[PDB]
């Protein structure tokens, strides 16, 4: 799939619908030890790029349910922060705020090990918004003072944000 | 808009060779072979060049008809340098467009080089973006199609450095616009033409439709296909039929867009200043959505945020759909075409914005819709009475509307013979120069008083209205030698005299300020005041019970004794009663 | 017009013949194939596209496509009179 992809160009759009479902039966039921199929499909669509326009709202509900399960080993949950991450470079998150923000605040709490990845990911949505992301300022603040954390880049914006300045 | 500009000339420069393929291509079976919509296999290599030049300069002129068009098919590098020297030195100061295609040599290359041929049609000879820049004036546009484009811009704008750099020992004004990136390659579908690039920059429409007849979505459309879409009825400049109508709603969108998404400074330089440039850059926005799905990235000299994501294109989607919907029953039962809802709906949107919005908060986003809806007969009445009550907010939404450019459109409808714009044009004048006194020479050199003049005449108008008439042209006249000779010629001297005994008190006081003004540093209309006794009935208003009204009327008799220039003995005796 | 000439290479019906293009189904059978014993052939429908072989009489290279399933070629003169071929 991975090299399909990379042959065809914007011609690939006429051909996902039919394997879509295959992808959304693996990341539901899956035996495999430490569930490294899931990781690889995932660097495939890190892959599948500007495509997907028109079925963002299949794929993304899983992927998130991914990374707030407490049951799933940590691998799963970076590869499925860092999908996210790469897939915010060429698609339009403005219609899914509220549902990649609230279960990344929810997973900030009960684990330190995703912290780093979780804000990197995190500073990466609030730079294709903008003003957009005003009425959110507030709430996640407030875990923030609790665990106290810092990231310089996702600092800058807030300010710029505020004061009202782009780069 | 002090810095007006203009384009006069216009270069066409082809490397297309029909008929053989460069080394660097190897083609797929079907592929996309379409060429400014002539399919160039279908006839003799000769005959298909011309008529490729013919098309390509008539495209070019459904949009800038004032120029000279000069074409360059298969050139050579003397011919070439001959061609834009002739043509820099006959244009002097003025801006110059370059149109550059290569879908018949090698792709450019790392050295800042592009390829022409031989006069023998033999071989490739490189020729040095340099030179190139060397025989251009400073202002100037640059078109390029051809697969590794952004590699041109790199190097424009290093050889650009360089030239300062060589000067301690010309992109001050210089446009470009480019349809790839530096690692891209063009595509090759069998289903677009072989130059999507300038058939977007050039025939925004068809382009669209083709487009949109080949998404996803047009399940929802029943019994609609490419066969349909090539015969549509209508011209592109008749507003009326089904083909203008869609034009029309492409601009007022694109326009939107733009003006919603830059910077001010930014929207002024590109998209009010020229017409042509303006034109190329809101089909540029349809260029880079429409490109960007099949992988490709076009580039620009003064770079652009991102816009394909604007709400605004969702409405263009709707539209359309509307439209098409009527198409079968249009073309085969000769049914009538019925107009589309799309500025009603967006006048009530703004309608909407104005109940609740006094603050100074975001403002409404359909302002340049509003004002594409002025020149139109069916909805001039609705979009004036909502601009009127717009305008009344205060002073920052005047400054707001003069900003989107609302000036000229005003000012052309004075000259019109419909007796029911009178009030509103009075009132929306009245607020505009309530704010901004510096356009009183506009109103003169057009001879727009008439108008004004013509409304206060009238003892049918209301009183407020004959009022604010009154306080425009107080303020026309006001310090400006042209405007008191020109008020001056229309009587407006017995007019004053006729209601200055009006029952409403305030016009009162203006008219008798502007009496007073007129004849302000200028004896003729003293001497016109002085044999058609003015002043005496002003004096009628010396004992009025308002106060106000007595201040402007001593004010209006002093300024009436000042003029007297120490005349002969009839003018002393005149100032001394 | 001698200049105009040698470019036309191929005619396409639309500019030359809507009528043929119509056609379709047609009753009549394919020229020169009738035979009293076998079923009868007729024509589906004629190509859209006409080749001019590049000579002095400049000669059309016409396709038909029969209802049977299989195309039928044939050479198309002007300014030649072809009944003593009948004959011999």
């Amino acid at each position: 799939i991975e090299q399909i992809v990379v042959a065809l160009g914007g011609e690939f759009k006429l051909y996902l619908p039919q394997l879509i479902p295959h992808m959304l039966r693996v990341f539901m039921h899956d035996n495999s030890p430490g569930r490294i199929v899931s990781i690889k499909l995932l660097a495939a669509i890190q892959l599948f790029g500007a495509n997907l326009d028109d079925y963002l709202h299949l794929l993304l509900p899983p992927i998130v349910k991914l990374f707030d399960a407490p049951e799933a080993p940590l691998p799963s949950r970076k590869a499925a922060l860092e999908t996210v991450d790469r897939l915010t470079e060429s698609l339009d998150f403005t219609d899914y705020a509220s549902r990649i923000i609230h279960p990344i605040v929810r997973t900030l709490d009960q684990s330190p090990e995703l912290r780093s990845t979780a804000m990197d990911t995190l500073s990466s949505l609030v730079f294709q918004l903008g003003k957009k992301y005003q009425i959110f300022i507030p709430m996640v603040n407030k875990v923030l003072v609790r665990h106290r954390i810092n990231h310089q880049r996702y600092d800058v914006l807030i300010c710029r944000i505020v004061k009202g300045y782009t780069l | 808009m002090k810095d007006r500009m203009k384009t006069v000339s216009v270069a066409l420069v082809l490397c297309l060779n029909v008929g053989v393929d460069p080394p660097d291509v190897v083609k797929t079976t079907p592929c996309a072979r379409l060429e400014c919509w002539i399919d160039p296999l279908s006839m003799g290599p000769q005959k298909a060049l011309e008529t490729i030049g013919a098309n390509l300069q008539k495209q070019y002129e459904n949009w800038q008809p004032r120029a000279r068009y000069k074409q360059s098919l298969d050139p050579t590098v003397d011919e070439v340098k001959k061609l834009c020297t002739s043509l820099r030195r006959n244009a002097k100061e003025e801006r110059v467009l370059f149109h550059y295609n290569g879908h018949g040599v090698p792709r450019p290359t790392v050295n800042g080089e592009v390829w022409v041929f031989n006069k023998n049609y033999t071989q490739y000879i490189p020729l040095s973006i340099y030179d190139l820049q060397t025989w251009m004036g400073s202002p100037s546009i640059f078109v390029y199609d051809c697969s590794n484009a952004g590699l041109i811009v790199k190097s424009f704008k290093q050889f650009a450095l360089q030239r300062e750099q060589e000067l301690e020992v010309s992109m001050k004004n210089c446009i470009q616009l480019a349809a790839c990136e530096a690692t891209e390659l063009l595509p090759m579908i069998p289903d677009l033409p072989a130059d999507l690039f300038t058939s977007c920059l050039t025939t925004p429409i068809k382009i669209a439709l083709r487009w949109f007849c080949m998404q996803k979505c047009v399940s929802l459309v029943p019994g609609v296909t490419l066969d349909l879409i090539e015969k549509i009825p209508g011209r592109l400049n008749d507003r009326r039929t089904p083909l203008g109508e869609l034009n029309w709603i492409f601009t007022a969108i694109t326009d939107t867009i733009a003006w919603n998404v830059l910077p001010r400074d930014l929207f002024q330089k590109l998209f009010r200043q020229d017409l042509l440039v303006a034109s190329l850059f809101r089909n540029f926005l349809l260029a880079e959505r429409i490109m960007r799905s099949y992988n490709c990235t076009p580039v620009s000299s003064p770079r652009l945020p991102p816009t394909y994501m604007h709400a605004m294109w969702q409405a263009w989607d709707l539209a359309v759909d509307i439209c098409l919907s009527q198409l079968p029953t249009i073309i085969e039962e000769g049914t009538a075409f019925r107009h589309s809802p799309f500025f009603a709906e967006q006048l009530t949107a703004f309608q909407v914005w104005l109940t609740m919005g006094v603050e100074n908060r975001n403002p409404p986003e359909q302002l340049p819709i509003v004002l594409q809806v002025l020149l139109s007969q069916v909805h001039r009445l609705r979009a004036l009475d909502l601009l009127g009550r717009f305008l009344d907010l205060g002073p920052w939404a005047v400054s707001l509307a003069l900003s989107v450019g609302i000036f000229p459109y005003v000012l052309k409808l004075l000259q019109s013979s419909a007796r029911e714009l009178r009030p509103l044009l009075v009132f929306i004048w009245a607020k505009i120069l309530a704010v901004d006194s510096s356009c009183q020479a506009d109103l003169v050199k057009d001879n727009g008083h008439k108008y004004f003049l013509s409304v206060l005449a009238d003892p049918y108008m209301p009183a407020e209205h004959r009022t604010m008439t009154a306080f425009i042209l107080a303020v026309i006249v006001n310090s400006y030698h042209t405007g008191q000779e020109a008020c001056l010629q229309g009587n407006l001297i017995a007019i004053c005299l006729e209601q200055l005994n009006d029952p409403h008190p305030l016009l009162r006081q203006w008219v008798a300020i502007c009496l007073g003004r007129i004849w302000q540093n200028f004896d003729s209309a003293r001497w016109c005041g002085v044999r058609d006794s003015a002043h005496e009935k002003l004096y009628s208003l010396l004992s009025d019970p308002i106060p106000e009204v007595r201040c402007a009327a001593v004010f209006a008799l002093g300024t009436f004794v000042g003029n007297s220039a120490e005349r002969t003995d009839h003018s002393t005796t005149i100032d001394h009663n | 017009i001698s200049k105009q000439l040698p470019q036309l290479t191929s005619l396409e019906l639309q500019y030359v013949s809507p009528k043929l293009l119509m056609c379709r189904d047609l009753e009549l059978a394919v020229p020169g194939t009738y035979d009293p014993n076998q079923p009868i052939i007729r024509i589906q429908s004629i190509a859209p596209s006409l080749q001019v072989i590049t000579s002095k009489q400049r000669p059309r290279k016409l396709t038909l496509m029969g209802s049977n399933g299989h195309e039928f070629v044939f050479l198309l003169k002007g300014h030649e009179d072809l009944r003593q071929d009948e004959r011999v």
